[PDB]
């Protein structure tokens, strides 16, 4: 029963790998994240883990830029997220040096997923316990990808991950529309986050980033306050 | 061995054959392709609020929103060195969240040029502005650097140093600094590209963001 | 038990249990089908990634192009299939660079199966849980169709199926396949019938064909209109047959 | 309880993992080899035939060089790896030195490669056994056998695989100097030896023939059925 | 051949020797010992040598995760133009050849 | 020892590349409506062509699209700068059209990969200091394919035994062999 | 090597069915093995660190017992947890600062040093051969453009910046006290910061302090060098609280 639960390089008699399921379980117990791909833009939102007045508000961030046109967010464990972010930045710089043009979003997702697939087929290591949401603008067309702890990636129109993500996906299915604007996408993302906050939502405990034809940027707290007041 | 995994970097698989071939062609009297070289005049000064770089005609390379470079020698070498240093500085700024410092670029360029024992062959004039003020350097192909208030390189170097040692004063304004650089460049050649970096056009308190490029 | 914890252990009757457990991972994946005819080869797959909030930004899923003359389909673990497909492309390009001729179809399969066998031979690693179907054309044997499994075995076929509910599909193909007297249209109809039995809408299947025109190989992926036409033709002929 | 590791001896001096690899060998299809005055014959049983399969890709007889060929019993991927290594070695040796490769030399190379994989706990042995035949430079026929442990011997007629003991006993009874006088008699002897365990003759029997200074020849079903018919006719005549 | 061939071949080894000597002189015998233990431990979890590895942990430990050199953009080892047989390369890695 | 000469000219929605024939191949096709011409040592030309084809095939399989002339120039520059200390004896010339816009492009590189992009013409080969002034004298903008072929043929011919010219259009590619009377 | 141990809480590289790392959680419990607590507070133009000093043996030289360390000329530190592990991390931090100075030509910042240490700590939690250190670090310094800085890293590889923080046996009560004080008032002078830190310690631990039982280090804008106070200064501050 438990003989096949401890080793990463051991198949179960039914042909299953259990440590990967447990890494996904680690991912599913993290803070919620939301991504919505609208017309002419993409939005990423997340819930902060430093909910106190003692924590400094400009030290560590969960929404990060990789290039001028690529951004990132996660659910799971932060220490793995940092090293993955550093490697992604280096890969993008290498691609620019070799080909003299910015890397496409899909190629970067493929390279990161290739790095993540390793650590699931060797003994003496453990997989990364983190999932990523990747957004980008390329050739006048927005993108939104998700990458798993096992190294598999998907292309989405709207998704949620973290705690209470099944109800979030149901909410998105009910609310998502094809012909949507970026402002309405931001409104819908904040409303989706609000469904499971368990507290009072302010601009000091959520983080929002957007991507459009001008590049990726992270919203300032005053803009988030203005958006929250409009609800 | 043939079973060893491959590695990256430069390749040295044609040196002996190339030496024999150039010897034979020189003895018999035939020509071979050559590299492209640039030897025009480059100059730069330090004034009260920034740096002014000049060249005669781009030839002024981008390193950072606050750092620029001018090169003389083999064109491919200068291009490759400047691009590599620019990428490294962008990685550094993304990690740190701040605009870089001129001494960091000077250190990286000097170390990388010294690593290759002068075979790269790029002479550079580096200048920029950071939180500690404006700085100006001169880097040589073997890896030696000088910190000076005014530098020049190229073909008409002496005709520019004459003007500099004749009409240079500390703490000048922008306009006459540009004029002095223009005269110094024009003296050597006997149509000029100028780059001006000012501390008042840069914000050192705002968090760093990737430039348009 | 005591003999099924590593890939480098033989059971007292000479069995490797970890390899069999790895091959057990292919029965959960989607169905893949392959049919050989006189003037082309066929590949039909089942789409598992079906959902309203999914995007379509790629050439296709579970069908990949390896070079100018070959294509493949996968079933199993996606992250391992990605590595295997990249390695296949590298092997083909290396052979072309060295010999200035395109690689034969069987040599590519052999070269990948060697890699798959090494990971069962050496300890501390995990075998790939991937099974592949290959189609192609070359000047030595013409149209071809191969199959591969996690242990590193392969073989040539005229019609085969991998994935979920493979045995029933194999039985139907054995019953309905005519050797040496089938064309691309007959192969398409048979594939539609077999998939309909084993699993129907145009959004749940993907079909690719290979053919030769003017001394050049053409690889295509069928469209929604053509798939719907095939489905409705099958439905109408089935209704006509059952009405009598 | 001393069979969990490759390099562990039992209290009475046995290595059990190598014996388990031999057990894996003992479950393959039967293979028979006979060497004669001027000919060597190899025959392999076909376990089952699927109608929707291309039979060219599942053959158990290969050609390592122009003067040597091999048959095997056991796991198939391991056999393919060993065959490729031996072929590359033959090509490299022929390129380096123009002399033809010796059958004993290639047998020793294969046995050394097999024996290398029974020395460490980080890798497992090859679960195959091979039969090697060929002609030397002077035209002397040879026949060798290899084992998963790394040993090898020389024979006049041998069988490996499932149901090998009965075939070996039949060969011991029937192998005489007047039964290998001619190529047809040698081929008939091989077919008759294979017919002890094969359910239906000709239908699922594969046979190869090699003559001196000639390439390897694979007999077709027509010739196989003709030989089987001749055997049936002589059996009917001897019935009485 | 060229004077730069040997220098570029063994750059990392010479850098390691210099840093280890300086560290031993300044702090003591324990610091290079710990560094070598860590390097050996992290350099042991990789793909089989005929496939392409990433060396993420080794780059994190060594500090090469925010630097790009000429060995990262020229003659990319991932798209190598020659590769041996898998078993032969694995055997050569273990010293059997 | 002979290295030959290669030129490329640009006109109105068209581009041409020419070389001298009679002995080896110098102009190679890299995809549709994109060519590269190499002049120099016989073995280095073929080696560079084969390695470039290797890289181009891998790139096009992985990316899923057709390459652009600028990206091809960057790849050639990287491949040439790899051998910085012992270099290849080649001087590439690139001419082609944009696969999605159909806009002409011409450039040339040195033996280590320093590019030069122009708008009228570009010349390579050992005798690169003689066709220059003739090219300025005989070139004017907004030139139809027939006059473009005539101009490039004249410039390639009356400056030095036969020549070969490719004319690239959005619809078709025309190849001609010439010999002075 | 030796070989891992079966079980959901006996090896570093094994996830539990809920996705937890019990060896990391157990390494977090080694910080309380010492029995001491420390407090760091950030002011308007200064930063202080305070920790308690326990000398139970009469035959022990009290001048050799300390938990305050100097990394560079402008960076200070306080360590909580296992003593040998703390000293090893201090040595590693000094080495990393030296490498940064050599490589970049200027002195390392506090956040960059903390990030480097956290990156090194993350690797120990993903490999089967090495084990995490049972200690936590708190760093203070003065930034040229930003000002006072307070940073902390833990055995898991996680780091953050604070306005006030605590570590040790009684971290939670200190955190509550500091949260109340910060929500009440800001803009503390140099005197008020030391007052607040000593008051937090002396209220969380119901003790009236002597100058020989606490250890105080400070950094300030006027004098950006890390400094360690003396008994006379500590007693002056203590009587200032007492009056």
């Amino acid at each position: 029963e438990r003989g096949y639960s401890f080793s990463l390089t051991t198949f179960s008699p039914s042909g299953k790998l259990v440590q990967i399921e447990y890494a996904l379980a680690a991912v599913a117990g993290g803070a919620p994240s939301v991504g919505i791909k609208a017309a002419n833009g993409v939005v990423l939102a997340t819930e902060k883990k430093q909910k106190s007045i003692l924590y400094d508000e400009r030290s560590v961030h969960k929404v990060e830029p990789i290039t001028k046109h690529i951004g990132l967010v996660y659910s799971g464990m932060g220490p793995d997220y940092r090293v993955l972010v550093h490697r992604a930045r280096k890969l993008a710089q290498q691609y620019y040096l070799v080909y003299q043009e910015p890397i496409p979003t899909a190629q970067l997702v493929q390279r990161v997923a290739s790095v993540m697939q390793e650590y699931t087929q060797s003994g003496g290591v453990r997989p990364f316990g983190v999932s990523l949401l990747i957004c980008g603008w390329n050739e006048g067309r927005p993108y939104l990808f998700q990458s798993d702890p096992s190294g598999a990636y998907f292309a989405w129109k709207a998704t949620a991950m973290g705690k209470n993500y099944v109800n979030g996906k149901t909410f998105l299915e009910k609310r998502y529309n094809e012909d949507l604007e970026l402002e309405d996408a931001i409104h819908t993302a904040i409303l989706t986050l609000k469904e499971s906050f368990e507290g009072q939502m302010t601009e000091d405990n959520i983080e929002v980033g957007i991507c459009n034809e001008a590049g990726f940027r992270r919203l300032t707290p005053t803009e988030v306050k203005d958006y929250l007041a409009a609800i | 061995s043939v079973y060893a995994p491959p590695v990256g970097g430069f390749s040295f698989d044609n040196c002996r054959r190339n030496a024999v071939l150039e010897a034979d062609f020189a003895k018999r009297g035939y020509k071979l392709p050559k590299v492209r070289k640039t030897g025009t005049t480059i100059a730069g000064v330090v004034y009260k609020d920034g740096i002014v770089l000049g060249a005669d005609t781009s030839k002024i390379h981008f390193i950072s929103p606050n750092i620029y470079c001018c090169g003389a020698g083999t064109a491919a070498d200068t291009d490759m060195t400047t691009q590599l240093i620019s990428s490294n500085l962008e990685l550094h700024s993304l990690s740190t969240g701040r605009l870089p410092r001129v001494v960091t670029a000077n250190r990286m360029l000097k170390q990388m040029l010294f690593r290759y024992q002068g075979y790269i062959g790029a002479a550079l004039v580096l200048g920029g502005v950071d939180v500690t003020g404006p700085h100006l350097y001169s880097i040589y192909p073997h890896g030696s650097t000088d910190k000076l208030p005014y530098v020049t390189m190229g073909s008409g170097s002496l005709a520019a140093m004459a003007v500099f040692e004749d009409k240079f004063r500390p703490d000048m304004e922008e306009e006459e600094a540009k004029n002095l650089v223009s005269e110094a460049i024009a003296a050597g050649i006997f149509n000029i590209d100028l780059c001006v970096i000012s501390k008042n056009k840069l914000d050192f308190l705002r968090p760093y963001t990737v430039p348009n490029k | 038990r005591r003999y099924d914890s590593r890939t480098t252990i033989f059971s007292p009757e000479g069995r490797l249990y970890q390899v069999e457990y790895a091959m057990e991972a292919i029965g959960h994946a989607g169905t893949c089908l392959g049919i050989l005819a006189n003037d082309g080869v066929l590949l039909a797959a089942e789409r598992r990634n079906i959902h309203k909030l999914l995007d379509e930004v790629f050439f296709s899923e579970k069908i990949y192009k390896l070079n100018e003359d070959m294509a493949c389909s996968v079933a199993g673990i996606t992250s391992d299939a990605n590595v295997l497909t990249n390695e296949l492309r590298l092997i083909a390009q290396r052979y072309l660079l060295q010999y200035q001729e395109p690689i034969p179809c069987e040599q590519l399969v052999t070269a990948l199966c060697d890699i798959k066998q090494a990971y069962t031979q050496f300890g501390g690693k995990r075998p790939f849980g991937v099974s592949l179907l290959y189609i192609g054309w070359d000047k030595h044997y013409g149209f071809q169709l191969y199959q591969s499994d996690p242990s590193g075995n392969y073989g040539g076929w005229k019609a085969t199926c991998i994935g979920n509910n493979s045995a029933a599909a194999v039985s139907m193909l054995k019953q309905d396949y005519k050797e040496g007297e089938m064309t691309l249209k007959s192969a398409l109809a048979l594939a539609i019938k077999v998939l309909n039995k084993t699993m129907l809408s145009a959004e749940k299947v993907e079909i690719a064909t290979l053919t030769r025109e003017n001394g050049k190989t053409v690889i295509r992926v069928l469209k929604q209109k053509e798939v719907e036409q095939l489905i409705k033709k099958h439905e109408e002929e089935e209704a006509k047959a059952e009405r009598e | 309880s001393y069979d969990r590791a490759i390099t562990v001896f039992s209290p009475d001096g046995h290595l059990f993992q190598v014996e388990y690899a031999q057990e894996a060998v003992k479950k393959g299809s039967t293979a028979v080899g006979v060497r004669g005055r001027d000919i060597v014959v190899l025959g392999v049983e076909k376990k089952s035939v699927a109608k929707l399969q291309d039979e060219r890709t599942v053959r158990k007889i290969c050609a390592l060089d122009d003067n040597v060929c091999m048959a095997f019993a056991g796991l198939t991927a391991d056999a393919r790896i060993v065959i490729n290594r031996a072929r590359v070695e033959c090509q490299s040796h022929r390129l380096t030195v123009e002399d033809p490769v010796t059958v004993e030399y290639i047998t020793r190379y294969i046995a050394s490669l097999k024996q290398r994989y029974t020395q460490s706990n980080g890798r497992r042995p090859f679960g195959i056994s091979a039969l090697i035949v060929g002609f030397d430079f002077d035209g002397t026929p040879r026949l060798y056998q290899t084992d998963p442990s790394g040993t090898y011997h020389a024979w006049k007629a041998n069988a490996i695989g499932r149901g090998a003991k009965s075939v070996r006993e039949f060969l011991e009874k029937n192998y005489t100097d007047e039964a290998i006088e001619t190529d047809d008699l040698t081929i008939k002897l091989v077919i008759k030896a294979l017919l002890e365990v094969v359910q239906s003759g000709g239908k699922n029997i594969e046979l190869a023939v090699m003559r001196r200074d000639q390439s390897l020849k694979i007999l077709n079903p027509e010739e196989i059925e003709k030989y089987v018919a001749e055997i049936e006719k002589e059996k009917e005549e001897n019935e009485k | 051949s060229h004077p730069l061939e040997l220098s570029e071949k063994n750059f990392q080894l010479n850098q390691d020797k210099m840093n280890f000597s300086t560290l031993r002189n300044i702090q003591g015998l324990f610091a290079p010992l710990k560094l070598q233990m860590e390097f050996k431990a992290v350099q042991q979890v990789q793909r089989l040598p005929f496939l392409s590895s990433s060396n993420l942990s080794l780059d994190v430990l060594r500090g090469n995760d925010e630097t790009i050199g000429f060995e990262d953009i020229l003659n990319d080892p991932s798209q190598s133009e020659v590769m041996g047989e898998p078993h032969l390369m694995v055997e050569y890695k273990l010293g059997l050849l | 020892y002979n290295g030959g000469a290669v030129m490329a000219m640009k006109g109105k929605n068209c581009v041409a590349i020419a070389a001298d024939r009679r002995d080896f191949q110098k102009i190679f096709p890299m995809g549709d409506r994109l060519y590269i011409g190499l002049a120099g040592l016989a073995t280095d030309v073929q080696t560079v062509a084969q390695r470039l084809k290797f890289r181009l095939n891998l790139y096009e399989l992985k990316e899923g699209r057709q390459i652009k002339p600028y990206t091809l120039m960057s790849m050639v520059a990287n491949l040439l700068y790899e051998k910085r200390f012992g270099p290849y004896y080649t001087e590439p010339v690139i001419a082609g059209l944009d696969p999605k816009t159909f806009k002409p492009f011409i450039c040339s590189l040195d033996l280590i990969g320093c590019p030069m992009v122009t708008d009228d013409f570009v010349v390579s080969g050992t005798c690169a200091e003689q066709m220059y002034g003739m090219c300025e004298s005989l070139w004017e903008p907004n030139m139809d394919p027939d006059h473009l072929f005539e101009t490039i043929s004249q410039a390639m011919l009356n400056a030095v035994m036969g020549v070969i010219v490719h004319i690239i259009e959005k619809d078709k590619i025309t190849t001609r062999t010439l010999k002075a009377r | 090597s030796r070989g891992s141990s079966a079980g959901f809480d006996r090896h570093i590289t094994i996830f539990s069915p809920e996705g937890r790392l019990y060896q990391v959680e157990y390494a977090f419990k080694a910080i309380n093995q010492g029995g001491l607590t420390s407090v760091a507070v950030r002011g308007k133009d200064c930063a202080v660190i305070v920790t308690q000093k326990k000398v139970p043996d009469k035959l022990l030289d009290s001048s050799t017992v300390t938990h305050l360390f100097k990394i560079t000329e402008n960076i200070g530190c306080v360590m909580t947890g296992m003593t040998a592990d703390s000293r090893s991390q201090v040595q590693r931090a000094r080495y990393e600062a030296a490498n940064w100075k050599y490589k970049y030509g200027y002195e390392i910042p506090v956040d960059m040093l903390c990030k480097r240490i956290a990156d090194i700590s993350q690797v120990y939690t993903q490999n089967a051969e090495m084990r995490p250190l049972g200690c936590c670090m708190i760093l203070i310094g003065i930034d040229e453009e930003q000002g006072p800085q307070v940073y902390k890293c833990d055995p898991a590889g996680y780091y953050c910046g604070f306005k006030a923080t605590a570590a040790g046996v009684k971290q939670t009560e200190s955190t509550s006290f500091l949260e109340k004080k910060v929500k009440k008032k800001f803009d503390w002078t140099f005197e008020q910061t030391v007052e607040t830190a000593i008051t937090c310690l002396s209220t969380v631990l119901s003790i009236d302090f002597k100058p020989s039982e606490i250890e105080v280090g400070v950094v300030t804008v006027e004098n950006p060098k890390f400094r360690i106070l003396t008994e006379a200064e500590i007693d002056a501050h203590l009587v200032a609280l007492a009056e």
